[PDB]
């Protein structure tokens, strides 16, 4: 299924 | 204590790094992701980033190691510096807004294909003044 990543979680990923 | 939603989000994010689906993120995979975001990390930077998240010294990150890292990042307060830097990753044209096109670009480049409706929904999670874009104050509020 398509799993959404919420925007806030995505940003946290982009912090590294 | 993570919910099924959260685990699903983290698994999806993991899949963007683990492009070969072998269950581990390598320095090469991390380099590919960071270059897709418009960064140019050095080999040493990638090695340090993998090795600081690794927990068992094999030089790669598996999903449990990624989950430990993410669960911590979610609990932690974010720094002004890291929020400002992250905003620039999305705001490619430096105009002080993240547009739907810019967010979709970042997602496409990470390997997550979204529909316009899905992009618009992610923008709604941060937009406050209703213009369908995310300015810096809105981005900060989302992250705090
Ligand atoms: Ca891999
Ligand atoms: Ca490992
Ligand atoms: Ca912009
Ligand atoms: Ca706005």
């Amino acid at each position: 299924r398509r799993r959404e990543i919420r925007f806030r979680v995505l940003v946290k990923v982009v912090f590294f | 204590q993570l919910t099924e939603e959260q685990i699903a989000e983290f698994k999806e994010a993991f899949s963007l790094f683990d492009k070969d689906g072998d269950g581990t993120i390598t320095t090469k995979e991390l380099g590919t992701v960071m270059r897709s975001l418009g960064q140019n990390p050095t080999e040493a930077e990638l090695q340090d980033m993998i090795n600081e998240v690794d927990a068992d010294g094999n030089g790669t990150i598996d999903f449990p190691e990624f989950l430990t890292m993410m669960a911590r990042k979610m609990k932690d307060t974010d720094s002004e510096e890291e929020i400002r830097e992250a905003f620039r990753v999305f705001d490619k044209d430096g105009n002080g807004y993240i547009s739907a096109a810019e967010l979709r670009h970042v997602m496409t480049n990470l390997g997550e294909k979204l529909t316009d409706e899905e992009v618009d929904e992610m923008i709604r999670e941060a937009d406050i003044d209703g213009d369908g874009q995310v300015n810096y104050e809105e981005f900060v509020q989302m992250m705090t």
